[PDB]
Formats: C-alpha cells, sequence, structure tokens
C-alpha cells in the first residue's frame, strides 16, 4: 500500500536521497554553514609603534 | 581619344557584405528550463497497478 520508507542511514544514500520505499527525496536541506572563529590581536601598543 | 584605361580606378565600392550562419535550431526542438544550481534533478513520477 505504497509504504513511505526510509534511508538506511547511510551517508552516501541520504545526500544522494537514495531511499527504500516510493518517492525518492529532491535532496537534503540546508541547516546552516559553520566557520572557524577569527583569532583575536595582541595589541601592538606593548612594543614601540613608530609608523615608517 | 582619352580612353577610359588612362582613369585609374580608386577605393572599390562595398557593396554588400556576406556571412554564413545555419537556420540554428536548437530552441524548437527540445524543451528548456533554466537550472538555479549546478545541478539539476528532475523528477519522474509514474502511476502503476497492482502488477507494477
Amino acid at each position: 500500500a505504497e509504504i513511505g520508507g526510509d534511508h538506511g542511514y547511510n551517508a552516501t544514500n541520504i545526500a544522494a536521497g537514495q531511499t527504500s520505499g516510493a518517492v525518492t527525496q529532491i535532496g537534503p536541506a540546508v541547516m546552516g554553514m559553520v566557520r572557524r572563529a577569527i583569532p583575536n590581536l595582541i595589541a601592538f601598543d606593548i612594543c614601540g609603534v613608530q609608523p615608517m | 581619344s582619352t580612353t577610359t584605361n588612362s582613369n585609374s580606378i580608386g577605393r572599390p565600392n562595398l557593396v554588400a557584405l556576406t556571412r554564413a550562419t545555419t537556420k540554428l535550431i536548437y530552441s524548437d526542438i527540445v524543451a528548456t528550463q533554466r537550472t538555479n544550481q549546478p545541478v539539476a534533478a528532475f523528477y519522474g513520477i509514474k502511476y502503476l497497478n497492482p502488477d507494477n
């Protein structure tokens, strides 16, 4: 009676959308993107600051 | 008898250009719809008998 089915929780299939029952998924969603933080800077004024 | 061979012709007149191009037929042969991502997915949805 046309079950939905599911991906085998196998990263290769879920990204492609390969399913087990019916209606292959279009694809995953996009929950967001994460990038590494920008490190901070130790203030230069501790040493000599002489613009040449 | 100053014939026309005494006269010297100047710049010849460029009467007409001529370029060669086929009757390009690709808008009318195939169905086109622009894609917004580097991978395009066309759905195929079918209706089946109880014998598939």
